[PDB]
DNA sequence: ATCTTCCCTATTTAAATTGCT
DNA sequence: AGCAATTTAAATAGGGAAGAT
């Protein structure tokens, strides 16, 4: 049975749209409605995503789940300001290791360690914005960005209440939305319905961030149902806490760049794959949720 | 590691090469697969392609060096 | 084809085989092999399962998981689970861990509560021996077997440590192996790598014994990695722990009959899902875990 | 400028392709050609792959996009 | 002929060794002695270096004559001790542009201008050194290289005799060898019989330089037997002026980096096709010899 | 298959057809299809010819070039060359433009000397006609053709400038077209873009004359881009210019004799090279280059 | 010799379908 | 839904073989 390729080293990531995911001749392959099929990985994919019109067979799910593939459905968000519901099937067949949410529910129940873990998972993104730089867009730490990341680190350190973390997080996301609007010279606001290239690409990128994260959390065991930034705006889980670490830092610059230089959907998809593998974004999330867990 | 597997085989053995290569790479064109593999997926895939049988003709180019050359593959 | 398994209140757990679960007239439907289209009772389902050879679209799952029914993948009988979501709260306007899991992890934190919970679950080993009685098995009320069940009762009402609780569990399961080998007039040592038929179908049935445990804990929300009797280093220990309820009381004499009549894997799988539906084992496990927590 | 031509055609109409695409493009393996060319080379190669016959299923990849879709190709 | 790729942006350079170059089904291919043919891009090639152990057919010279391929025969007489003779077959059937030669011979003849241009093929080296830059060798903004190019500048400018320009060229090349020797921390006396990887990659790169230099000679139409710099050490024509521009400024960093990083023979062969086309060391040599012709 | 063409006295062009020029037993040889290898003379050959179906190895190339003997490639017949290296003084100990090349440059680079050389190459017309009469067309010593000759032998000697020479050359070409039309009773208007057999056979003979003219200019290293008569923007004007001596004297009647008897294109080729081999008309053209340049 | 156009020969791929899980 | 056989054309290497230059 050997040892299987590790979850934190899996490379191809998919968001598969309009197909019929099936198994033909022992490989997962998605039947697009041309009559032609494309071979998809099943052992070197860390998630497949399923957009409008896709249909998964059971044997497809068998292969994917056994091999360790998070799967989620894109549509389901019906609100005006939130990505509401991403129904996600985690592979429960393989018994995931115990060592990590036996310590994560320990911090989840004691509210002072829950608060401190909320601080440290909120400094996740301020170190993620520093350790994964770009060669384009904003100067990673210029004047404005350094001012907000210092302001945020001070704000999260002085806050001992959970709605205050949500407030400072909201200012964080909204004012790098503003700063990336100024650096990419456009007027942009977050709305899941706007057909703005930026908005659209950022929605696809947050789907990708969901996946790496959901897979980060399967690999380490931790469920979604044990969040660490719960509140009024955030009703999605831990995924959307570990997912936005690599959204404000990895996704949003990539979405804005793919919006300016005329990238297609598949071009933004491929850019995600490449960049994430190069930065071992998943190895960051599995090896850094870990220090929240047992350290 | 960006490795590019080309299977220069005949159909009976090539569909079997396709089955285990499809786990780790994606199809690029005309029995040539090309994708990102980690560091040990390439070793697992080399063992899964060696045990395909007799008639495996697979080349694999990391950078432009031939990584593995299972069978009597053309240079 | 269509199946129905009991759960806490109603038979709200539907297993679908050999049908492309589609969506017709604003309602998720099933298009079977015969050609007949059925419909899903929206009040008699909040759980739905998909067996071998099915398919389901995005417009089917998004509609299906908005009214309150959650999709989970299985093998063929509706117990051996591949992939699923987490049974959280109302999954449209909220995302919280259930009340059912919270009492279990309050049991998990404290050593005394976890000890009393271990006493409880290991007492419903005896209860599941009593309540699922096998005409083709043994008379479980007789003196040679009642000695073993009072051995458990005397041990588990006197146990102060986990290490002696595991030993008393081991001498119980070993005495049931010896008595059940004495009834079929055979010699038997429990080995997981032996090529004899008795061990082969014991381990085979033990797999679906773990499968119903996965289905039962998924349903209560409990992550299968907070093991009571087993150690913290055992991956997915809680699976085998709630499977300890039935591994000696349904799965053991059925596996012995499967190796005593020569019933091979397929015939054994048939007998499994048969007894697993008629005498309601998943419902028995789900109120068993309830009673371990609600008290 | 880096292009990559894959010929998903039938073999008697693939030797006639391989006569003309290998005038400009290196053979990298299994009816796929990958190599360097100029823009007027692209124009001349498209013109002289159009004019060879029927069933000239040919895909050209500049970066990761497509340049030509000659024939009713699977892409 | 149609439009035909111009002889400035053909970008497939080859030195083939131990293979009969023939024509198979209208394709120029080298049949290696193992029995495998390998098709050559005969219309995207500027030169074919026929190294030790190869043979070319007349139909494989007809298809490399019309398509503008500089076929040179390398070894035997090409010991490159004094750069005596590489037997280099120019396609002579095509009537090349004639306004380049009728100005170049005017240059050659009037000695005053010869020196003025000699100086400029010698001033094109410091220009090729400053413009064409690498990212693995030395900084061209370094004080040692600035010192030696300034010494060569003041050597070229005040000298009014061909032996003095030969001595200035000589010391420029030799001290560049010594500067790259000291900066890469390796002894280096360039003897052509020495079989170290530094010297072998240098004499392979010099053959590449001969190939594109003689291609720039042929596309202009200028015959090699009209050298701007003739004397005792410098033999072989003006192709060793048009090669010795890129010799101190492209292939010597390329050869030194190729043997320092342990890159193989075919990997340096690949790198000296890629770089030779990324900044077009071809149309640089075309449009700058056109700057030399001019008046 | 193997043939000998004279250049001046004993330097001889050895056109090899259909062979394999490889080193056999130390020295070079050429294996034909009948299995007979022949050792080619080294002092009785200086320009060795490679016609259709011949392949030569690098050992043969290098050792042939190392002892004075210099290769060229050619099509079927030995007078349709396409690729070579230029003639030098000697290819081993020096590299220099040839003495014929230098003297031709002195002719081209003085207006009066280029003019007086132009009257010479125009006045080789009468000689070419007289030396090589055919049994096919008009004799040299008739009334009207010698009137055309007298028109040259008066007007060319005292023509002022170059467009006058072009005017007389046009009158001679369009005037022997009248004479050779009257011999074969047809009507001629010269158009290369026509489709009659006379014009297309004349333009095939024109290309066949351009080939040997190019070979005769190559045989002394005389560059093809130095026309005496055609303009400075005419590509390869010297090929046409030293072809015009044979174009109206041998080529025109041949193209016409051929068309009369209505033979084919290959039959044209073999009749051209037969008559072209009989009287050593190549050797006439080298004697004209020496008579033009040496003085 | 070299190349090519052919064609007859096996023979190597491929898609339709039965029968089952 | 998916996996094999299992024919079934049929498309496809390929090995002399005849003409050309």
């Amino acid at each position: 049975m050997q040892k299987q390729i590790l979850t934190s080293q899996k490379r191809n990531m998919y968001i598969l749209s309009r197909c019929k995911v099936l198994v033909k001749n022992g490989q997962v392959c998605h039947l697009h409605e041309d009559g032609n099929v494309y071979t998809v990985p099943y052992a070197n994919t860390v998630f497949i995503g399923l957009a409008e019109g896709t249909s998964i067979t059971n044997e497809a799910m068998s292969m994917l789940a056994a091999n360790g593939v998070i799967v989620f459905w894109t549509k389901g968000g019906g609100y005006d300001m939130f990505a509401a519901d991403i129904i996600c099937h985690l592979p429960q067949a393989d018994y995931r290791p115990t060592k990590y949410m036996q310590n994560w529910v320990r911090l989840w129940l004691d509210e002072e360690k829950k608060l401190s873990a909320a601080k440290e998972i909120l400094k996740m993104r301020v170190d993620s914005l520093s350790t994964h730089v770009h060669d384009f867009g904003v100067d990673v730490e210029n004047k404005r960005v350094s001012s907000i990341v210092n302001k945020f680190d001070k704000g999260v350190t002085q806050a001992t209440s959970f709605e205050s973390l949500l407030g400072h997080e909201g200012t964080f996301v909204k004012s790098l939305y503003k700063e990336y609007a100024l650096e990419y010279e456009i007027e942009f606001k977050r709305d899941h319905k706007s057909a703005d290239n930026y908005n659209k690409f950022l929605t696809l990128g947050n789907y990708y961030a969901y996946g790496i994260a959901r897979s980060s959390l399967w690999a380490l065991g931790i469920d979604n149902s044990f969040p660490l930034l719960h509140g009024s705006t955030r009703r999605g889980g831990l995924v959307f806490d570990v997912a936005d670490i690599i959204k404000t830092s990895i996704i949003l610059p990539l979405a804005f760049h793919a919006a300016d230089q005329g990238m297609s959907n598949t071009e933004f998809k491929r850019s995600c794959v490449a960049y994430f593998d190069k930065n071992d974004i998943l190895a960051y999330l599995i090896n850094n949720i870990k220090r929240l867990c047992m350290e | 590691m960006f490795i590019r597997i080309k299977c220069f085989s005949k159909q009976p053995i090539a569909k079997k090469v396709s089955r285990e290569v499809s786990a780790y790479l994606e199809y690029t064109g005309n029995n040539t697969w090309e994708g990102h593999i980690s560091g040990q997926g390439v070793s697992n895939l080399q063992t899964k392609l060696i045990n395909v049988g007799k008639g495996v003709k697979v080349v694999c180019n990391y950078q432009d060096k031939v990584l593995f050359a299972i069978g009597n593959v053309a240079m």
